[PDB]
């Protein structure tokens, strides 16, 4: 019963376009295909704008005021968005592919590189209300005979330098009166001109070409005219200049070469500050910080992004996304970390809070089909098409064990015992489930009985029963543990594609090729509910299709399903353009999400294969924090969260309940009532007010007297609040009071408080413990130094 | 063996694995031209996935599970002539 | 759309915004012609009358 | 009351002086300072004479080897 | 100057 | 000690509650014997914890005030007995690290 | 000249040459 | 985080070790504020990492010894948090399990 | 092994020079063979793949990817291993 | 030289580490650590003592956690 909104995209950090530093220098804007991701370098946080383009983004720029961001796609369609509020402002079409966009340093005007034509337009006022037709063109310039490679603004907002494919750099005057001041075309380059820049004093102009030559231009007598006083050359053996940037204040030239290496130079002396290689792929984009200490690099081929502090020779950011689509995803049991698997065969570990890749594994030769954690969470297991199942420690980041069949059986699904001692994997060719011993690595036995390939597997977290599904049109429940072995087959109407296990372990859901989600009672093996999905799914006609989408039967089934940890919801995904969230007890659709709207993706709307990328979702899972769910898709890992909570979703209001009324109860020292009243209103700001205003002395009194119904909610609030809050001791006092007073009730109903209490454990473990670990060693380190005898 | 691998591999062998070629052996279609029409119109599914491209080659493990699509009008004809149309299965 | 506000129009030629959490009118307008209809956009950025 | 008037609230810098409180910032900072050194070590990027003075078995002078006759300080 | 414009030597020989 | 670990938990699992109360009395008797406890502190701890987990809802039912006092003493000596061990472990590792660094500086 | 004049609803309301020494390069050739 | 380290070894290590004594009193006063706890704690750790040998060699010195003792006199007080964290997770570890 | 039966291009000083300054040629041969397989892997993949399959892809180099930075190598080794 | 060889071996076994730790504690506090670091072979023996000591420290700390079940008994049974 919660509202999920797209928050961020993990697994992809840069796809193409120009990266730009925020004016404050603390944030980096990386264009990610159809959207743009913003990274908080200082706070080490990341998020993605919700607004999206029709086609992959081409260019972006943010104003020095930091209020406006412009994004233009390959079709020239421009989207204007308020940076601060993250809301779209206006939609416009410039009707031509815009190579680059740059705001004037004043911010009043911005320039667009359109073919061989330069356009200068006026910036709308953010303060003014929404305008129907805000954009007005200041001027258009037609000097170049070929496409404009790039453009550079003067520091005074009076001149703009453009480098075009005519082997010519051409300067302009923003003011018509100042046309005589700057109406020069600079020639001499032997190859395409990449970048023209102004000196800080602006007397000197530096021009750079793809061949790797830098010309220094000065206005001097031979009466006065521009001349090439000095010439420099990049003597790269074969690498060609791909991107160039200049920082006039500190005189830095950062150049990315096509070989995949960049050089840092000091002008005009041409001193090579440093040279480094980020790989064999070309360096596509380079941007420089406002202060000039941080230099960011982007290569599209492997989707690489790196932020470099050349001052200290340190890496602020070093992140690279999957080359292939993410085949599967799995959250850490606490939800702090998520692991992703791609068709390449490489596994990457991501942190939810930071949104950054901590480590990557390359051991698997072929595509990794599935990934899963043990109940304890220290260990992660994976199965790949190469014919191996590999066990990974996430504390020490090592593959401590590998499992394989006798004949190198291809594995497509995997499941792990809650005890973390038995593993079961399934194959699309062998029809039999292989079982290994985690401790020993030997094949215990093979669970046979399926007349079809085993599509998916799962262990009950509590009962430890195994449920297996296939294209056999049946489900089999295996009681592997115990002196006696048994199999319980249940028949289903159609081929099974996906299976999810109830955290209680009493029910199982299965998705069939007919487009049905059927739920069965494990202990009895009878159906308990059935949900339709065929109508709800949205599938777009492919460009190659010769048959209509409505008549199409390509994908009206969900290839991945999972429950909510509370146990009342299912999120389902498949080879389609939709994510559907259902409400299990009564079989209805809660909400539906459009995974993508990129026109490039095929499903959005005799010698050669007509294959083009298509929108599809490989896997879906809920957050153990019960506030988000993530879906693996072609573009990357989409995460939808309920964090913002702008909705007013009260519980048990009465006329007496009012935000104003609550405050007197605080003023009237009636803390218990104020807390209960605030929860009834269910407003975070009011709850936070009451929570922080309760004195420490009265906490045990309030905790003992809280009604049972509000106990799960308050516990969830503290856990979610504490993980980022600074009042650990205040929070830790609250949990001690709550656990001491109501712990017995929690034990009586473990499932009701499962999600909330897990968040509490995360706070106690992932931050609180680290504090004492740093505190305790200092104490012992202290004692040794004082107690130990000093050296001779 | 490898020496066999040098000469065993042939264009005909690769063409033999062509899905349009294959179902002809399975007798789904009279002729290869009938086959390429059916796949383009979208009646033939390999495993759980629909294929509309003739040039697809079916690997051996998927060879068994090439079949028509459930709501194909063709299949409705298949069960009709043999008189086993079951409308619950919608096929 | 967020369920926090109610906007109502009446024959007295006024449009009033009501904040449900506090249960009070927060904004008031006077229209020349009585607004017979009022509707929020699904996004909420627009109000149609 | 303006915070109520805008349906917002800002957590206090410190609820009480006796109560311990950390810095107002990301929690990964503490980890970074403690292990800053190793981060630096990992982050570092990856790396004749005309009269040749050759003697011994390589030049066929096995007699010198039998009779017993047989650069880091440069690198520094 | 461009129209677009805005608006001791210590010896190295030493005693050891 | 003689009981095998593989069967310890089950032997402790077969334990009747009224008998369990007596096992707590035994742990008390061990506790006055400081040296004997220190010799075999870890094994005592695991058995106690499992028993408390085993009959947690029964123990809370018991309201004998004297039984509170038996419970209270078992820690403050146990906590002190434990607390000494980590401190000794903490003292060793810190100095042992420090000696490592000094040689490293000397040889690097 | 050198700036396009377009009369459109969105607009239309209202050279120096520098190069390298090629003759010296050619004389070098 | 770098700039914090850019300094901390740069602190001078002669006798009378005034700056080191000065810097220690800073962390001593900082802990008393009960604010920015983690940052203050990690700063002292870096001190021992960079100048621990300096401290141990002259641990008999009165000026340094007094500063350390006061820091302990503060530092001993914040051992309550150890009890609270260590209590809750055990009760938590039990409540979910049994 | 086969011994060359023709005149050696290198002069005795050159081979003596070579001695002064398992096999690089052997690792080169691995590289092409891996390259050939990657190309061959991609081709048979794309023809038999249901979905889109992307085509597989001095100076000091930055390590693009790591196996975490803050983690220490010593801490990654078990006491038994040490 | 002889002793820390023995304590190293003793430290490996959890059933006997406690004796080893106290002996190491005695030496560090009744000797000049500067002299210790100079002796050849200490560092290599000292190499092995860090990980096992850390393992023991990680353990036991966990046992004190399991002691805090008892607080729940007292507070609950106090009710």
């Amino acid at each position: 019963k919660s509202d999920f909104k797209f928050s961020n995209l993990l697994g992809t950090v840069y796809r193409q376009g120009n990266i730009t530093f925020s004016d404050d220098g603390k944030q980096l804007l990386s264009p990610v295909g159809n959207r743009v991701s913003v990274f908080d370098l200082i706070n080490n946080k990341s998020f993605t704008f919700e607004y999206e383009h029709r086609k992959n983004i081409a260019a972006i720029d943010l104003n020095k005021q930091g209020t406006l961001l412009i994004s233009i796609d390959e079709d020239g369609r421009a989207i204007l968005v308020n940076f601060k509020a993250r809301n779209v402002l206006h939609h416009f079409n410039f009707k031509e592919k815009c190579s680059a966009v740059k705001f004037s340093p004043d911010g009043r005007l911005f320039a667009l590189a359109s073919g061989r034509f330069l356009q200068i337009w006026k910036t709308p006022d953010v303060n003014k209300d929404r305008q129907f037709a805000p954009f007005v063109r200041h001027r258009v310039h037609a000097g170049h005979f070929q496409d404009i490679t790039s453009l550079t603004w003067s520091q005074d907002s009076r001149f703009i330098l453009t480098t075009s494919k005519d082997l010519s750099a051409k300067i302009w005057s923003v003011d018509s009166e100042e046309k005589n001041l700057a109406a020069t075309t600079f020639n001499g380059h032997r190859d395409y001109v990449m970048g023209a820049f102004f000196s800080h004093d602006q007397e000197k102009i530096y021009t750079v070409s793809k061949d790797g030559a830098v010309f220094v231009w000065e206005f001097t007598k031979r009466k006065y005219s521009w001349r090439i006083t000095k010439k420099h050359f990049f003597y790269a053996n074969q690498a060609k200049v791909k991107c160039v940037t200049f920082h006039p204040a500190t005189r830095l030239l950062a150049v990315g070469f096509t070989s995949g290496e960049f050089r840092l130079y000091d002008l005009p002396d041409f001193t090579l500050i440093q040279q480094l290689s980020m790989g064999q792929n070309p360096v596509n984009t380079v941007s420089v910080n406002q202060t000039g200490e941080w230099l960011a690099f982007g290569s599209s081929k492997l989707g690489q992004l790196l932020v470099y502090e050349w001052q200290s020779e340190s890496y602020i950011l070093k992140q690279q996304g999957h080359f292939d689509s993410t085949n599967s995803l799995a959250y850490s049991p606490d939800g702090s970390r998520v692991v992703t698997a791609s068709e390449d065969g490489k596994i990457k570990v991501w942190d939810i809070t930071s949104g950054f890749c901590l480590a990557t594994f390359e051991e698997h030769t072929s595509s990794v089909t599935a990934v899963q954690f043990a109940k304890r969470g220290q260990v992660m297991f994976s199965s790949s098409l190469d014919g191996t199942v590999r066990a990974w420690d996430l504390i020490r980041y090592r593959n401590f064990r590998t499992f394989t069949g006798t004949e190198r059986i291809q594995f497509n699904c995997l499941a792990v015992d809650p005890s973390g001692e038995v593993v079961c994997a399934g194959s699309l060719d062998n029809f039999d489930i292989h079982v290994w011993s985690v401790q020993t690595g030997q094949l215990l036995d093979a669970l046979s009985g399926h007349e079809g390939p085993v599509s998916c597997l799962s262990f009950s977290q509590e009962n430890s029963v195994l449920a297996s599904a296939s294209w056999d049109k049946t489900i089999r429940i295996w009681s592997i543990f115990g002196r006696s072995q048994q199999v319980e087959p249940i028949e289903v109407y159609s081929d099974v594609l996906a299976l999810s296990m109830r955290p209680d372990g009493k029910e199982v859901a299965v998705s069939t090729l007919k487009g049905q989600i059927s739920i069965f009672n494990i202990e009895d093996a009878k159906q308990v509910g059935n949900i339709d999905c065929r109508k709800d799914i949205i599938s777009g006609r492919f460009n190659q299709d010769r048959f209509t989408a409505k008549n199409s039967e390509r994908s009206k089934f969900f290839t991945t399903i999972h429950y909510s940890f509370d146990g009342m919801a299912i999120v389902a995904g498949g080879n389609n353009n939709s994510i559907c969230l259902y409400d299990v007890p009564n079989e209805v659709l809660l909400k539906r999400f459009i995974v993508s709207r990129n026109m490039a993706l095929n499903g959005t709307l005799l010698s050669t294969r007509k294959m083009r990328p298509e929108v599809r979702v490989t896997s879906v899972q809920f957050s153990p924090t019960a506030n988000a769910f993530a879906a693996a898709s072609t573009e990357g890992l989409l995460i939808y969260s309920t964090n913002d909570t702008i909705l007013f979703d009260p519980f048990d209001l009465d006329v007496d309940v009012t935000p104003h009324s609550t405050v007197e109860a605080l003023r009237e020292k009636q803390f218990l009532n104020a807390l209960v009243m605030a929860f009834r209103l269910n407003e975070e700001y009011l709850i936070n007010k009451v929570y922080e205003a309760i004195p420490i002395k009265e906490i045990p009194l309030v905790a003992s007297n809280i009604p049972a119904i509000y106990l799960p909610r308050i516990l969830k609030f503290i856990g979610d609040f504490a993980i980022e809050s600074q009042h650990i001791e205040f929070n830790l006092i609250w949990i001690k009071a709550l656990l001491s007073a109501s712990g017995g009730y929690i034990n009586e109903h473990k499932y009701l408080f499962s999600t909330a209490m897990r968040s509490i454990q995360r706070f106690i473990v992932r931050v609180a413990k680290e504090v004492v670990n740093t505190t305790t060693d200092n104490k012992y380190t202290y004692r040794f130094l004082v107690s130990t005898d000093g050296s001779m | 063996k490898i020496s066999d691998l040098e000469n065993k591999v042939t264009v005909s062998a690769i063409c033999r694995r062509r899905l349009p070629v294959i179902m002809h052996r399975l007798k789904m279609a009279e002729t290869i031209q009938d086959a390429v029409k059916f796949i383009e119109q979208g009646h033939v599914r390999v495993g759980p996935n629909l294929i509309n491209d003739p040039a697809y080659l079916v690997t051996r493990n998927m060879e068994d599970y090439v079949t028509w699509v459930d709501n194909s009008k063709i299949k409705k004809t298949l069960l009709r002539y043999r008189n086993q149309i079951d409308d619950f299965d919608f096929s | 759309p967020e369920g926090r506000w109610i906007v109502s129009a009446s024959l007295d030629s006024t449009i009033r915004t009501w904040d449900l959490p506090t249960g009070g009118c927060i904004d008031g307008i006077i229209v020349d012609n009585v607004a017979t209809n009022v509707k929020f956009s699904p996004n909420g950025d627009l109000l149609a009358t | 009351l303006n915070d109520i008037d805008f349906n917002t609230y800002t957590s206090l810098e410190q609820i009480d002086k006796e109560l311990l409180t950390l810095s107002i910032g990301p929690r990964s900072k503490m980890n970074t300072l403690l292990h800053l050194d190793v981060i630096r070590k990992r982050s570092k990027p990856k790396e004749l004479p005309f009269f040749l003075q050759l003697s011994g078995e390589k030049v066929g002078d096995e007699a010198s080897v039998r009779e017993g006759i047989a650069h880091r300080r440069d690198q520094e | 100057v461009a129209p677009t414009a805005l608006k001791d030597d210590d010896d190295d020989v030493l005693l050891d | 000690l003689r009981i095998r670990m593989s069967q310890l938990e089950d032997a402790l699992m077969v334990m009747p509650f009224s008998y369990v109360l007596k096992f707590l009395k035994f742990i008390d008797t061990v506790m006055q014997n400081k040296t004997l406890l220190h010799s075999h502190l870890p094994l005592i701890c695991k058995n106690l914890f499992f028993i408390i987990k085993f009959n947690h809802k029964e123990l809370v039912s018991q309201k004998n005030e004297e039984l509170k006092l038996q419970i209270n003493r078992v820690k403050t000596e146990l906590r002190s007995a434990l607390k000494s061990t980590e401190d000794d472990l903490g003292f060793n590792v810190q100095g042992l690290k420090f000696v490592k660094q000094q040689w490293n500086l000397r040889h690097n | 000249s050198t700036r396009l004049k377009i009369v459109d609803p969105y607009g239309g309301s209202d050279e120096a040459f520098a190069g390298d020494d090629v003759v010296a390069e050619f004389q070098e050739e | 985080p770098a700039a914090v380290d850019l300094e901390i070894r740069s602190l001078n290590s002669f006798e009378p070790f005034d700056e080191i004594v000065w810097f220690i009193d800073a962390l001593t006063q900082g802990l008393k504020s009960n604010k920015n706890f983690e940052l203050y704690e990690t700063f002292m750790s870096l001190l021992f990492k960079a100048h621990g040998d300096v401290i141990h060699a002259n641990n008999k010195n009165q000026d340094i010894a007094s500063a350390l003792q006061n820091w302990e006199d503060v530092h001993k007080k914040e051992d309550r948090l150890d009890d609270l964290v260590k209590f809750c997770m055990g009760v938590a570890a039990f409540v979910t399990t049994a | 092994f086969e011994l060359s039966d023709v005149k050696s291009s290198k002069s005795l000083a050159e081979i003596y020079e070579d001695d002064y300054t398992l096999s690089e040629e052997l690792q080169k041969a691995h590289s092409e063979i891996s390259e050939l397989y990657a190309n061959l892997v991609y081709k048979l993949d794309v023809l038999s793949s249901v979905h889109f399959v992307p085509k597989p892809a001095e100076t000091p180099t930055i390590s693009m990817e790591d196996a975490p930075l803050y983690m220490s190598n010593a801490s990654s080794l078990a006491p038994q291993e040490i | 030289i002889l002793l820390m060889k023995r304590c190293r071996d003793w430290n490996t076994n959890a059933k006997t580490h406690t004796i080893a730790q106290r002996t190491i504690r005695c030496i560090l506090m009744h000797h000049n650590i500067a002299k210790l670091s100079e002796i050849p072979g200490m560092v290599k023996i000292v190499d092995a003592i860090i990980p096992y000591t850390q393992r023991h420290f990680t353990r036991v700390d966990n046992l004190v956690e399991q002691s805090y079940i008892l607080d729940y008994a007292l507070v609950e049974m106090d009710k």
